[PDB]
């Protein structure tokens, strides 16, 4: 009675740990592979999306190589900020720069 | 590579055209005369319907101590021992499978009655919690 | 597929399906509502007239009449079959920010920068009620019952008002700042809400406490009104953010899908009524139909 | 009928021992050949092989007319033996290793079927796994909603008084 | 304690496997080589005077699985270290994340001791691993001509 | 393939129970802790008005007093059969009030059975014999010989065979004689189910053993009683069994093999005899009581002085009969 | 082969049992919603008397 | 063991049901796609007509050996059929001597 029960339960549970994990992982990679390299066309969960590189990491790598650069100096990408925000942002930053050169905080802006 | 009746390695294999399965000619020729149909698929099949197949032939190395004497006495004796004690033991295996069948179906139907008995039990216990609120 | 359709000239705000699930409508700063198909993804009418920019569409539950909430006080009305004007619900003395509709397509609620909520009938051309608070209002939602109307303001206090009583029955608490979109479930049993604190909180309708504070969807200097939605099941929650990402939640407090794609700030995310599709809009002049197989 | 194997991780051996007793209590309640086959079944049942000719090997010198035959038997079979060992040695090990190659073609075919069965067996279990995880979630959704009513119905009644 | 032979587009590589030390690491590798899993795969990383990693079916960098399921635990011993030029060892994405990917050192690497599971050393084809490890590359350390694995034989 | 598919599906269906049992259990403490805080048949109205209408004391000897067993002829219930303390078996006619036969032949008579043919009667006794008698010849035609007291006697449906139980631990069909090695104890009573395929035997160690006659096998055992089984009765509905032991009557549904109702009398009460009419169940011992089976008490008689040893229904329940240690045969 | 035919059979008998499992709980949930749906109304009618 | 079309050791043997001969699946498949025929006899054959080599069913076999009862019986034919010719060598030579 106890021997036949232990065989059937191990048969039911342990069978899906090997091939079903690799088959679903391959189908997960295949949808991401069909999605190309730099455009997530397959709508995967956030946890599955990341997928780290793996390897030993090149040891020599100087500071200059490490950053990902679209245009030599740095990565450059398009932005869609309403201009009023940018103009508003820009002025505040300038005052701080002048203030250090001025060396005066000039209090806080008020009503 | 084997025959699909005796469990042989055939000397003159022949394939049937209704069900692609290789049999040894003697054993398939016997089945058609007994009842003219294919043994596996139970489809209509005749002796002319069969197709003989060719292969590079099978070779058995006759043992180094091979004479008329051991082949008559020791080897032939072992063959009818091995046929006798296997089929008797195989008849013993078929008898237990039918007994262990009956213990399976009874224990199954015993479980069905427990489920049916517990299906009335559970939902009415859940229903009573629904009524309790009132 | 995904389908990133182009069409508008300037920042688009609102994009919604019919209740049926056979169209989009969309329209922002263009002063042009652009109707669409779902299943050969082509445009239809250019609903033209609004002299202020659009802030909120909503299909009538007949799937024929459309209602806007322009920046010039008007709330327009459009025959989506023909594409003609019906009315100009003239009322507010400022910019309207949100709209909401009932089962019975007859009643509408709008929300001004005059700090005035107003309920409208589609037959009078005037206000039925006028609820004056104090600080300019922003988001509104009406229940399926046609009873409770939820108001969202600048205090972080989602107030609740009925149509019989007209009393400050309850006030939601624990939201520090600004509300950009309310959203009642397809049950009538819980709200969604985007604050400027980035806490995309759920609330209860009947005891009235929180459920789950979601956290991870930033607002910033843009000051756009960002949206939230309930999925057709009410399993998933779809909140957009100014980080160019559509943060879909699991409603159990778990981020599942976080799909980028937009190049600018996102506004009003939506869900299709049956098949799993996501309308996502953004200043960018673009829109997606993100699917799940 | 329904019992989720992959999803149910809290099924102990005590629960098998418990359920076995309840199944046991419901069981307490319910409670073609000719002559060939006759001698073959008798030989297997009795556990005795029929005796062969134990004669040719022993024999004896100065016998009689009987051992004159037995002697002449040993010669002809010994000549047949020495001719039967000649045709084996002529080919020698070539005839043996030619059959050894056939046995390797026969073996590899079985283990290919072991793989084909292995793949389709794991493939069926793979489909079941997804079904288990689909519904086990839906059952989890149902139970959460169940517990919500259970306390909701109470908190309505508590206030009505 | 069985060897394996790799046939590439440059030359043949024979490798001993320390299966006595690492049973699972030489169970995974050996099974995939025989099955026809490493067939037609590129050595996607090559670094002059360091390594030449491999074992990428997807051909991406974020690919490959084990015979067990997805990823298995490392097995470090102090007996096995990276002192030499031509040492077979498994690549990973942390402590317990070994996929099919392996690599062959071109010089001594003390700093990789304790992280990666070593499971073999190259006997024959040391000229191929030096010649393969001096091929033109892109800035993303990828070879300009894909150095394929033609066949994986299990001895 | 059938073996494999079954064993897998069996232990699969077994896990249904494990799940079901724990949920059922959760429903109990939850609710518990919450709730805490035939046109001729005489119908019950008429039956309830029955009273003693006769009491006959002269069937059996005055000097060896007492009637120990009762049966009525199924084909004419005015023919009464009694077993006496006086070692005699008596046939009595209720209509004429005459003793038709006094059947003699070495210990008190503790079981009697009346054949439907009217001319055959059967008895059994602590003398270890079963006796078959001719009424018209007033003779014993067979003496069937158990090694100790015969404790129960039942006529098979065919009318051709008798089942007996004994303190010698065997039952017999009179052709075969069987015991349970495992149980190995005295059998205290025996009755056939009315279809004649199965029967029950009560035991000294409180079991009701159900047997398959054809297979001669013990197919089920009903536990739950304490003390010796005293009496069992199968209903003509074919699915009820009533059992009694040393002060409850338990009711069993044979389709479910479950005890669905128990009538618990006081611990002084002795239940010695059970019989269904299937509308009514009678019990006798300390006194006579009749229950309606549909709702589970409709009559209660206490006329006998000392133990009542037998109770029976006349045809259509038109009268009740009882026998006593006090010497009397009573009709109600 | 035996285990193949097992897992083949286990698939067919299981796949049908789940709809029946769910559909029962689905209807079980529908009834629970009704008690929730009414109990509110009695609370709602507390405000009418005030 | 061999494929009759190429002469290699076929890694996927499939036997045809018109001219009984073991062909390699990948080779014979191309022969059928060229023209629906069997290469040896030139009789009509389709891809569904071709059948892979299989384990018989449920009866277990053992390799062809000298022990096996049928191989032992065909052996005793060789014994007697050869000894019958040995008798002719002495019957024919006796008819010359006499």
């Amino acid at each position: 009675e106890n021997s036949q029960s232990p065989n059937i339960q191990p048969l039911l549970h342990t069978e899906n740990l090997a091939p079903a994990v690799v088959d679903n992982v391959k189908d997960d990679l295949i949808v991401s592979k069909g999605g190309n390299s730099r455009e997530l066309a397959r709508n995967v969960p956030v946890n599955e999306m990341v997928q780290p590189a793996l390897g030993p990491a090149n040891p020599f790598v100087t500071k200059e190589q490490d950053s990902i650069k679209n245009s030599i100096t740095g990565y450059a990408e398009r932005e869609y900020v309403p201009n009023f925000v940018f103009n508003q942002e820009y002025y505040a930053n300038t005052h701080a720069i002048y203030g250090k050169r001025n060396f005066d905080d000039n209090e806080a802006t008020t009503s | 590579m084997f025959c699909s009746i005796s469990g042989e390695t055939p000397k003159e294999p022949v394939i049937s055209r209704v069900s692609g399965n290789v049999y040894e000619k003697r054993l398939i020729e016997q089945v058609i005369r007994e009842t003219s149909k294919d043994p596996v698929t139970q489809q209509e099949c005749t002796l002319e319907d069969l197709v003989p197949v060719k292969v590079p032939d099978f070779v058995r190395p006759r043992p180094p101590s091979a004479t008329s004497l051991p082949a008559l006495l020791s080897l032939f004796q072992e063959e009818w021992d091995s046929v006798a004690l296997e089929q008797f033991e195989l008849r013993r295996n078929l008898t237990e499978t039918k007994q262990e069948l009956s213990t399976a179906l009874y224990s199954l139907d015993a479980a069905l009655r427990v489920i049916s008995r517990l299906t009335k039990e559970r939902d009415e216990a859940r229903e009573a919690l629904a009524k309790f609120s009132d | 597929p995904n389908l990133q359709m182009f069409g508008h000239t300037a920042e688009v705000l609102v994009a919604r399906f019919d209740p049926s699930g056979s169209y989009f409508a969309s329209g922002g700063m263009d002063r042009q509502i652009l109707l669409w198909n779902v299943f050969d993804v082509k445009n239809y009418g250019v609903l033209n007239g609004c002299k202020g920019a659009i802030t909120d569409l909503q299909w009538s539950r007949d799937s024929r009449v459309v209602y806007c909430s322009s920046s010039d006080t008007h709330l327009m009305s459009w025959d989506a079959v023909s594409g003609q004007k019906i009315r100009k619900h003239k009322g507010h003395a400022g910019v309207v920010n949100a709209l909401d509709v009932l089962k019975v397509s007859e009643l509408l609620t709008s929300v001004s920068d005059d700090c005035t909520m107003k309920v409208w009938d589609s037959r009078s051309k005037d206000c039925i009620k006028t609820i004056e608070e104090k600080y300019p209002l922003t988001a509104v939602a009406i229940a399926q019952q046609g009873t409770q109307v939820f108001i969202g303001g600048i205090d972080g206090a989602i107030k609740i008002w009925d149509l019989r009583n007209n009393h400050c029955s309850h006030v939601l608490k624990g939201h520090k700042d600004i509300i950009t979109s309310l959203a009642i479930s397809k049950d009538g049993s819980s709200l969604l809400s985007n604050s400027m604190d980035n806490t995309v909180r759920i609330f209860d309708v009947k005891a009235q406490r929180q459920l789950q504070i979601f956290e991870g969807a930033i607002h910033g200097q843009e000051h756009n009104l960002l949206g939230v939605a309930w999925s057709r099941n009410s399993r998933f929650v779809g909140a957009g953010s100014s980080d160019k990402n559509v943060y879909v939640w699991s409603a159990t407090g778990d981020l599942r899908y976080v799909l980028p794609g937009h190049e600018g700030s996102v506004n009003h995310v939506d869900f299709h009524p049956h098949q799993d599709i996501i309308l996502s809009c953004s200043s960018d002049r673009t829109i997606f139909l993100g699917e799940l197989n | 009928l329904d019992s989720l194997p992959y999803f149910e991780s809290t099924y102990n051996e005590e629960d098998r021992s418990a359920a076995a007793q309840i199944v046991e209590e419901e069981l307490k309640r319910s409670g073609s050949d000719r002559l060939e086959n006759a001698i073959v079944a008798a030989g297997k049942g009795e556990k005795l092989a029929a005796i062969d000719v134990q004669r040719y090997i022993q024999l004896k010198p100065p016998g009689t007319r009987e051992s004159l035959l037995q002697s002449a038997v040993v010669w002809e079979y010994q000549k047949s033996r020495n001719d039967n060992l000649y045709l084996l040695e002529k080919h020698g090990e070539k005839a043996f290793d030619s059959s050894l190659e056939a046995l390797e073609v026969q073996l590899e075919l079985l283990e290919k079927e072991l793989v084909n069965t292995k793949k389709l067996s794991q493939g069926c279990n793979r489909k079941r796994k997804h079904y288990q995880m689909e519904v086990g979630a839906r059952l989890a959704e149902a139970e959460v909603k169940f517990g919500q009513l259970l306390q909701s119905s109470i908190q309505c009644r508590v206030a009505t008084l | 304690m069985a060897n394996v032979e790799l046939q590439t587009s440059l030359g043949k590589i024979l490798i001993e496997l320390y299966t006595e030390h690492a049973p699972k690491t030489c169970q995974n590798f050996y099974t995939l080589a025989k099955e026809g899993y490493y067939d037609g795969v590129i050595f996607h990383r090559v670094i002059p005077d360091f390594v030449i990693q491999g074992g990428d079916p997807t051909g991406t960098g974020r690919g490959g699985t084990s015979i067990y399921g997805d990823k298995f635990d490392d097995e470090i011993h102090s007996d096995l270290h990276h002192t030499g030029a031509g040492i077979l060892s498994m690549a990973n994405a942390g402590p317990n994340t070994n996929s099919s990917q392996f690599f062959i050192t071109l010089a001594p690497t003390p700093w990789l001791d304790g992280k990666h599971t070593i499971f073999g050393r190259v006997v024959s084809g040391l000229s191929v691993c030096k010649r393969m490890g001096l091929i033109r590359t892109d800035s993303s350390d990828r070879p300009i001509e894909p150095l394929k694995i033609i066949k994986a034989v299990a001895l | 393939q059938e073996l494999s598919t079954a064993l897998y599906s069996l232990d699969a269906a077994l896990r249904v129970i494990s799940r079901l049992t724990k949920e059922r259990d959760e429903a109990r403490e939850a609710l518990a802790k919450f709730s805490d805080n035939l046109s001729s048949k005489r119908k019950r109205t008429k039956l309830q008005p029955k009273w003693a209408t006769d009491d006959a004391v002269s069937q059996l000897l005055q000097a060896t007093p007492s009637t120990i067993l009762e049966n009525l002829e199924t084909e004419s219930t005015t023919s009464f059969f009694p077993s006496p303390e006086n070692s005699s078996f008596v046939l009595c006619l209720h209509k004429d009030e005459l003793l038709c036969l006094d059947i003699q032949s070495e210990g008190s008579a503790l079981a009697c059975c009346w054949l439907t043919s009217s001319k055959i009667a059967v008895a059994t006794a602590d003398a270890i014999s079963i006796f078959e008698f001719p009424v018209s010849s007033s003779g014993l035609q067979s003496v069937g010989e158990i090694d100790e007291k015969v404790n129960f006697l039942q006529a098979h449906p065919s009318g051709e065979y008798l089942l007996a139980a004994s303190n010698e631990k065997c039952y017999i069909f009179s052709k075969s004689q069987v015991y349970n090695i495992t149980v190995a104890q005295h059998i205290t009573s025996l009755a056939v189910h009315p279809d004649g395929n199965l029967f029950v035997a009560g035991l000294e160690n409180g079991e009701l053993r159900f047997f398959e006659t054809s297979s001669g096998n013990e197919l089920t055992k009903f536990g739950p009683h304490s003390s010796p089984v005293k009496t069992l009765q199968f209903g003509e509905n074919g699915y009820w069994l009533v059992v009694t032991t040393n002060s409850d009557i338990f009711i069993w549904d044979l389709r479910k093999s479950e005890l669905v109702q128990k009538i618990p009398l006081q611990t002084k009460v002795a239940a010695v005899s059970l019989d269904i009419t299937q509308l009514l169940v009678s019990s006798d011992g300390e006194t006579l009581y009749v229950h309606i089976y549909v709702k589970s008490r409709c009559m209660s008689q206490t006329h006998v002085s000392s133990i009542s040893n037998l109770v029976w229904l006349n045809e259509l329940h038109q009268l009740l009969f009882s026998t006593s240690n006090g010497a009397i045969l009573r009709l109600g | 082969r035996k285990n193949l035919t097992c897992y083949e059979f286990l698939y067919n008998q299981e796949r049908l049992a789940l709809p029946n499992r769910l559909e029962a709980a689905e209807i079980e949930l529908s009834k629970m919603q009704q008690i929730e749906a009414y109990a509110q109304q009695d609370y709602a009618r507390v405000t009418g008397q005030n």
